[PDB]
DNA sequence: CGGGAATTCCC
DNA sequence: CGGGAATTCC
């Protein structure tokens, strides 16, 4: 079985592998169907910017002695059995849910993906769509388990990386697969990105009980709670799913401060926290008042 | 004589057409004067009758010229795909249709449908074996109507029929049509109702923000209005700026300056959303006013 | 293609 | 007898 022993043949030098330098933006990318007819996406890098928005960039380490290497981006689930995900990855140089780039190892080992996007297949396909790929020998881990336990996260996926090397000799070895920081579709209310868009007043007495309105992006009533968290304190309002006007507005009641009135007012930030995974949103400016203000 | 009259009229807007993948029992087309406490249905009647008789009723094309329709009315007592027929007792000469729903045919299918529905009005009745000739016409009258049949607004055509001796119904009557009914879903057809609003108490002049919550409305064909005209009218808007139309289901605007010269005691007026073209409306929401300070 | 909205389905 | 997710279309 075992070919050779731990002979100091390699010696802390060889042993090539790769690494994601810039992860693909978590959630924000709208998966598209083969119905919307598309081919190039816009996927960004985890930490981009509305300005010079970064992009999914990766490099190679220990590629020395290598002439030319090929990358293999493909979509797999998010848990243990990273089976080949049904949603195919489209874009330039993407044949079947897989992209390839014969990047020259030495002379600049780094590829920044540009026009890159996903393609979400309808549900009544999902399974078969996995069979197709299977047949065409597509499974970066060969673990296809269909018909029994399914439940596939049609909203998130991991893009596996299989980088194949090539030397002069007939010793074309293969490195180890690399997984990405899960990608979440923007079109899904459950996993989209949270965001308030406006609020009633900016100042409210610490007496609380004050009712305030608010607009937002499609959120799931039966799973969401507005908070007034801050340094030293974290008090979240109260209301019921009944006040979640058609997934784009909330009618809550400002909870009282942490028992305080001490002189002039203190500002606090308010944002949304999904009662399921935690993902918060861009906080908004709010202010509490020290009880009444009886005076002239 | 051959006189017919729709007593209760079908609710014009509020009934949600249902798709086939949805089911045949989500309810029955209600009536105008039908509300909680006491329901009401699309009832018709016959004056100067001639005794027992039936009443075929199908869905016609909203286009004034009474013509067929792709949306086949469906229900317990319905000819599968088409007309629902009932009867009447010798005295009670009025028919009421409780359970009555409408089958919504997809845009991608309202084609093969209407055409097929035409084949029956032809090939089905009269001599069988329709000739390739008619086939061509069928395909014409079909598509030659697709763009003139609002797939989201229908009218009932209550067609009564008596028995022409020999014990057999066949004597037509005066088929009258029910005023259109807007699919409670079609983007431009539902009822411009209003869930609730932010600050209830306005101000005085004309410039105060209030967060208003409503039902699906398009980026236009929309505009808030308030009033109370025991006189010859009086109106006022708020903000025709779309930017403030939050995802179809909400609008925030500034209160318009009422010509309330009489800055006396507080005056409370009416307020209700309206549609431009359609000219819809909502209910009586109380918007009070106050004396500036 | 992006960004939005109408349309068909599924709870 | 409505709400909103899933798909398509502009």
């Amino acid at each position: 079985s075992c070919t050779l022993g731990r002979l100091v043949s390699p010696g802390p030098c060889p042993r090539p592998y790769l690494v994601i330098t810039e992860q693909p933006k978590q959630r924000g990318m709208r998966f598209r169907y083969e119905c919307e007819g598309r081919s190039a996406g816009s996927i960004l890098g985890e930490s981009s910017t509305e300005a010079s928005k970064t992009q999914p960039a990766i490099e190679l380490r220990d590629c020395g002695g290598l002439r030319e290497v090929e990358v293999t981006a493909c979509l797999v689930w998010k848990d243990w059995p990273h089976r080949v995900h049904p949603h195919s990855l489209v874009g330039k140089d993407c044949t079947d849910g897989v992209c390839r780039v014969r990047l020259r190892p030495h002379v600049s080992p780094r590829h920044s993906f540009n026009n890159l996007g996903i393609q979400c297949v309808r549900k009544k396909e999902i399974e078969a769509a996995i069979e197709r790929k299977i047949q065409l020998g597509i499974d970066p881990y060969n673990a296809g388990s269909l018909k029994n336990h399914q439940e596939v996260d049609m909203n998130v996926v991991r893009i596996c990386f299989q980088a194949s090397y090539r030397d002069q000799q007939g010793h074309l070895h293969r490195m180890d697969p690399i997984l990405s920081e899960p990608v979440y579709d923007k079109k899904s209310t459950n996993t989209s990105e949270l965001r308030i868009c406006r609020i009633n007043k900016e100042s409210g007495p610490c007496t609380g009980g004050e009712e305030l309105y608010l607009l937002c992006d499609k959120v799931q009533k039966e799973d969401i709670s507005v908070v007034f968290s801050t340094a030293s304190w974290e008090g979240r309002a109260d209301f019921s799913q009944a006040d979640v006007h058609r997934q784009i507005a909330i009618v809550f009641k400002t909870p009282p401060y942490e028992d305080l009135e001490i002189s002039e007012p203190v500002t606090v930030n308010v944002f949304l926290q999904r009662l399921t995974d935690g993902v918060c949103s861009e906080p908004l400016p709010f202010t509490y008042l020290p009880r009444d203000h009886d005076s002239y | 004589g051959p006189y017919l009259v729709i007593v209760e009229q079908p609710k014009q807007r509020g009934f949600r057409f249902r798709y086939g993948c949805e089911g045949p029992s989500h309810g029955g087309l209600p009536g105008a004067s039908s509300e909680k406490g006491r329901k009401t249905y699309p009832t018709v009647k016959i004056c100067n009758y001639e005794g027992p008789a039936k009443i075929e009723v199908d869905l016609v094309t909203h286009s004034d010229p009474p013509r067929a329709h792709a949306h086949s009315l469906v229900g317990k007592q319905c000819s599968e795909l088409g007309i629902c027929a009932v009867s009447v007792g010798p005295k009670d000469m009025t028919a009421q249709f409780n359970n009555l729903g409408v089958l919504h045919v997809t845009k991608k299918n309202m084609m093969g449908t209407m055409i097929q529905k035409l084949q029956r009005q032809r090939l089905r009745s009269r001599p069988q074996g329709l000739t390739e000739a008619e086939q061509r016409e069928l395909e014409q009258e079909a598509k030659e109507l697709k763009k003139v049949m609002d797939l989201s607004i229908v009218r009932l055509r209550f067609s009564a029929f008596l028995r022409d001796s020999d014990g057999s119904f066949s004597l037509p009557l005066k088929p009258v049509i029910s005023q259109p009914i807007h699919d409670s879903k079609s983007p431009g057809a539902s009822n411009l109702k209003i869930s609730r609003m932010d600050k209830t108490a306005g101000s005085v002049r004309g410039g105060d923000e209030v967060y208003l919550l409503c039902d699906k409305v398009q980026k236009d064909d929309i505009e808030v209005r308030f009033y109370e005209d025991d006189e010859n009218g009086w109106q006022a808007f708020g903000d025709f700026s779309p930017t403030d139309v939050h995802k179809q289901y909400a609008i925030v605007f500034r209160t318009p300056p009422y010509h309330k010269m009489k800055i006396e005691r507080p005056v409370t007026v009416f307020l209700q959303l309206k549609r431009k073209r359609g000219g819809d409306v909502s209910d009586s929401k109380q918007f009070t006013y106050y004396p500036l300070v």
